[PDB]
């Protein structure tokens, strides 16, 4: 019953899978009466070369500036508040091992998220997930200046109370609020086998003024050529990239080795990886693919930040021998 | 000894065999009309004592199993294996003409020719569904498609050392022009090498020949024959053909 | 250069003049084990017992018709092994090279003639190597029954490797033959003895498909597919027996074919037939054994406007007010 | 007496799966709704999360590439997915598409009629249509839904809906009525008494509004190194293969069951995708087992035999060694 290796196939699912955040114009004393559609609009922009050069070759920098076509987003002189609408389904995190080749590893897993059940049953991390929810880090840089902004979170035919999302601070998490404890209760639920789905349909109101402008998310451009801010279009309207939603809604790790000196959450990755800030977070030690080699194929207690942390990334997936 | 027409409308094949060694798609036409001797095989197992003579394809949608990429090329989607040869699949939305001779023609064997399809596969290729099985008296009762003709005059009059650059050749002239596969050519001479589907027939070592066809409308063909391929068998030189 | 490689394709700890005194008796050491051939039945299915295969050189060269691999380009013969370790000759064949040895260049006899002399029997070896023979054919082969007069003939289909590399060359050099669709399905473990396929693991090849507008796109499966209204006629109280008889209902029934019709225009051609099996079943949805006298059928959603000829569709009109009717779908789709 | 097995002994596939074709619809409108589901695109980027030492991870963590993904989601105002699939089935009796050997011919004509007598292709009916009844023909989009509603139409009879959710993917029920009907309809025209019958199957499942549909991901074999989804006509679909491979997961008979408790689809030496380990190596097996049926004539167990004539229904190459 020893167990040697992790296996060749070792595939976990999402269980947090969000839609793509699709996005809406609307005023703010009308909101709930108003839905008009946000459409991506095309603007010249002339090449300001920025980059480093040396002084060899910036008279013809200068000489020659190629114009592009670039995708960007106005609202219009009328509305003065963003509505995404996205929804995320939670599911069991036992019923999501896409693939386990060893059957002892199986039984092995399926004992030691039984046994993190037992001691905190998803409640510290869905809290935390739900935290994520409430102070709108969906808007990755169009959150940078709003008066109001104000997530509603309706679970299965149920308008939650709406939340105010500048009160609640990108640094700090609350265990306080009852809306958010219980909705963290119902994912906590989730989460388990106690429900085997959670539909949650969430839709923010960011007052960023009138005719501003919005920051879809970004696509890569055709390779041949034609270098330009391409953005996503869903449905004929802007929209953000489950990535993005789910990289926003992943941002809970604070139990990092570098934290008293930090101070700031990354999102969850194999190796603590924040690809805007550089240097791993947790190399080494910390990591995943030494942590449940610790945990699973040798037996030791793991103390309760690296628990959170080691099933915190089986939401996310993709692993291997 | 009445011939007659029998129009299978709508025939839609799901995952026939597109690879033929040097030509990736329109199946080798040798499927094609073995359909029909299968049809003629099992209906000779049953009481009805039909002999296919000929048989005109007429391909009225396709789709290659595949992703366009970003240039223009194809590239042809495979099974995954319970090492991965060479393989491609094609969908076709195809109509047959079969032109049958025998005991008689009528609508209840147009009815036994209905029971028995539904059992057979084209070119390893299972069948959907179909639209109708009708006996045809002209051109008009043929829907629009595209029938397979064989233009050999286009690759035999054409410019080049080898019948290979003729084809490369014939290729950059004319568009329409499609490169199809025909029939065996003989590699060795024919007796009973152990190890064969069926003990008692004779066996023959044959490497695919090839030629070009073409693509001629429903209401543009001139006659019904010009259409139809038949089997003839040369020494050493089985192949379907137009005449 | 040729000596270079030579030099470069045995670098050991050992003597590079010792090098070349083990890599010319590897070379007259491996040509007895390996065989020569123009088609591999292993291309086919890698899992084909025994080394089966043919040489089409035989074959004359004709201009009359059609295309076999004898009348083709076919100018580098395909070297075949069985084993890898007994095998090394390719590096004499390709370092092209088959050409030098096809043409009675003397350049590789002093290249040779250098390295360890001995070039003309070895010139012999690769030019009296044993020819690749059939003497089986194997379930992995393609074996096809084909008619000769009333008697099936069983056809063991050999592929063409030679073919293949012929018109991959060719292909890229064409450049624009239209036909080109490249098959990327073979990894680099090809236990396959062929050299030519050891050349080009991707063999590139032929597009032959329909021309291109016959491909079924989401237009052409919409085209094929046929709507029905959602009005549950079952029940719809103004509705008795399944005929329209209340007129204040009236305006629905327009507005539901106009909706599941506006810009759902049909051609004729690829319309739904109006088989007389579905007013017969509608008949004998309740009673009446042949359509009522008066009363007379009409599609909910027309016909032309992407209709179906089911039972769930379709609907009893009277005839004035079916002139109502057929009045509003005249005027509203255009007809 | 026979000596060995044949030369070149092909069996076809008894259920033959057509292409799903995947279709986007409303619950409380699901018999008139039926709008084109797509395959978009869209542009995600490398994490870059396998295992690799400690010493060289700023290298690749610094430097990400897009990679364009297909991926299928439903829209805002449809919050079902329709899977709608076709089914042909052939008598395997017939299914013996090549055989070398009379002797052997006659063995096993001799050995179906045998099985044929004593329980007649039930048991295989039950487990293959049951497969329809959990659907499993909807892989990992059914890990959350809310009425999984299977209709099952034959020739123009629509056989009652069946509630997929109330159904255990483990355990396979034997006592339903709508269930016993199909599965004598498939025994019937297995047995040889019928000679086709079509079966068209259309699945509603709840995933909910805008999330997303999972069908099947199309072999690129080419570098892009970007999700590739199946395009059946515009719209998406499952591979049919998958979808008979999901019909087939019948053997709970395999050596050692007692232990692991759910099903695996049949192969030849017993060989799932999850479980890397074959489970019917040796004295388990089909090569070994109509050796002990044909070659020995020799009653087998009738678990044996159900799953001998599980594969036999697949169809594949059952031949000698060489």
């Amino acid at each position: 019953v020893t167990l040697k290796s992790r296996p060749e196939n070792l595939s976990f699912a999402r269980c947090l899978n969000t839609t793509e955040a699709k996005f809406w114009q609307t005023d703010f004393l009308k909101r709930h009466t108003f839905k008009l559609p946000l459409l991506i609009t095309d603007k010249a922009v002339l090449a300001s070369k920025g980059h480093e050069m040396p002084p060899d070759k910036l008279e013809k920098e200068i000489m020659d500036p190629n114009p592009q076509k670039s995708q960007s987003c106005t609202l219009s002189t009328e509305c003065d508040t963003l509505r995404i609408d996205f929804g995320i389904k939670v599911l069991p995190v036992k019923e999501s091992m896409y693939s386990c080749s060893d059957y002892n590893y199986r039984t092995a897993i399926y004992q030691k998220i039984d046994e993190y059940i037992a001691e905190d049953g998803f409640l510290t991390l869905a809290k935390r997930y739900v935290n994520n929810i409430a102070n709108a880090r969906f808007l990755w840089r169009n959150r940078k200046g709003a008066e109001i902004i104000e997530t509603i979170v309706t679970i299965e035919d149920k308008e939650y109370p709406s939340f105010n999302s500048k009160s609640f601070n990108l640094d700090t998490f609350v265990e306080d609020n009852a809306t958010i404890n219980e909705i963290a209760q119902q994912i906590a639920d989730t989460f388990a086998g106690k429900r085997e789905y959670l539909n949650i349909y969430v839709t923010c109101f960011v007052k960023i003024g009138c005719a501003m402008e919005v920051y879809p998310s970004q696509e890569m451009t055709f390779d041949d050529d034609d270098k330009g801010k391409k953005l996503f279009k869903f449905e004929g309207s802007a929209g953000m990239h489950s990535q993005k939603i789910n990289n926003a809604l992943r941002t809970i790790d604070t139990w990092y080795p570098d934290y008293t000196t930090y101070e700031f959450p990354i999102p969850v990755e194999n190796y603590g990886a924040a690809r805007s800030i550089g240097i791993p977070f947790r190399p080494d030690t910390k990591s995943f693919y030494k942590l449940i080699d610790r945990m699973i194929l040798k037996n030791e207690d793991l103390p309760i930040e690296d628990k959170h942390y080691v099933m915190a990334i089986l939401i996310r997936g993709g692993m291997f021998s | 000894m009445m011939k007659g027409y029998i129009l299978l409308e709508k025939v839609n094949i799901e995952n026939a065999n597109a690879f033929n060694n040097i030509i990736v798609g329109i199946p080798a036409i040798t499927s094609f009309l073995g359909f029909a001797r299968a049809l003629e095989r099992k209906l000779n197992a049953k009481e009805i004592a039909i002999r296919i003579n000929g048989v005109g394809l007429e391909f009225h949608e396709y789709e290659l199993k595949g992703y366009k990429n970003k240039r223009g090329q194809y590239v042809t989607s495979c099974p995954l294996p319970g090492h991965i040869m060479n393989q491609a699949y094609i969908d076709l939305n195809m109509s047959f003409l079969l032109e049958v001779e025998g005991p008689h023609v009528d609508m209840s064997t147009c009815k036994s020719i209905k029971s028995t399809m539904e059992t057979l596969r084209i070119a390893g290729g299972i069948i959907r569904n179909y639209k109708k099985i009708r006996l045809i008296d002209t051109l008009a009762d043929i829907p629009y498609g595209y029938f397979l003709t064989l233009r050999q005059d286009n690759l035999n009059d054409a410019a080049g050392d080898d019948m290979l650059d003729k084809m490369i050749h014939a290729l950059q002239q004319e568009d329409t022009l499609v490169p199809i596969a025909v029939g065996f050519k003989a590699l060795s001479e024919v007796g009973h090498v152990e190890g064969q589907r069926d003990p008692e027939k004779d066996h023959c070592f044959v490497e695919s020949i090839f030629s070009l066809g073409g693509f001629e409308c429903s209401k543009i063909l001139e006659d019904i024959n010009s259409c139809l391929w038949r089997y003839k068998t040369e020494e050493g030189l089985y192949l379907c053909t137009i005449i | 250069m040729l000596r270079n490689k030579i030099l470069a394709a045995i670098s050991q700890k050992i003597p590079e003049e010792q090098k070349i005194n083990k890599y010319i008796e590897g070379l007259f050491q491996s040509i007895d084990k390996n065989h020569l051939a123009t088609h591999v039945a292993k291309f086919t299915e890698t899992n084909s017992p025994g080394n089966i295969g043919a040489y089409d050189i035989l074959s004359s060269d004709m201009n009359c018709g059609y295309l076999d691999t004898a009348n083709a380009g076919w100018k580098e013969p395909d070297i075949v092994t069985n084993d890898a370790k007994y095998k090394r000759p390719q590096g004499f064949v390709a370092m092209t090279v088959m050409e030098h040895l096809q043409e009675d260049s003397a350049e590789l006899r002093h290249e040779m003639e250098e390295l360890t002399d001995k070039y003309d029997e070895i010139r012999d070896g690769i030019l009296n190597m044993p020819s690749m023979q059939p003497y089986r054919t194997n379930q992995f082969i393609k074996q096809v029954f084909f008619p000769v007069g009333g008697s099936y003939h069983l056809l063991s289909i050999l592929p063409s490797t030679v073919l293949n590399y012929e018109v991959s060359d060719r292909l890229y050099r064409s450049k624009i033959p239209k036909i080109r669709l490249r098959l990327l399905s073979s990894n680099a473990a090809s236990t396959t003895g062929s050299r030519l396929v050891s050349k080009n693991k991707w063999p590139l090849v032929f597009q032959a498909l329909p021309p291109k507008f016959l491909e079924k796109n989401l237009a052409k499966a919409l085209d094929k597919e046929y709507l029905l209204p959602d009005i549950n006629i079952d029940e719809l109280e103004g509705v008795d027996n399944g005929c329209l008889i209340d007129e204040a209902l009236l305006p629905l029934i327009i507005d539901e074919g106009k909706r599941k019709g506006e810009g759902n225009y049909r051609p004729r051609h690829l319309r739904d037939e109006r088989k007389e099996e579905t007013v017969q079943a509608f008949l004998d949805k309740y009673g009446y054994c042949n359509i009522p006298v008066g009363y007379e059928v009409h599609h909910i959603v027309p016909l032309s406007q992407g209709g179906a000829d089911s039972i769930k569709n379709m609907i009893m009109l009277s005839i004035e007010h079916h002139e109502r009717v057929t009045e509003a779908h005249a005027s509203y789709f255009k007809w």
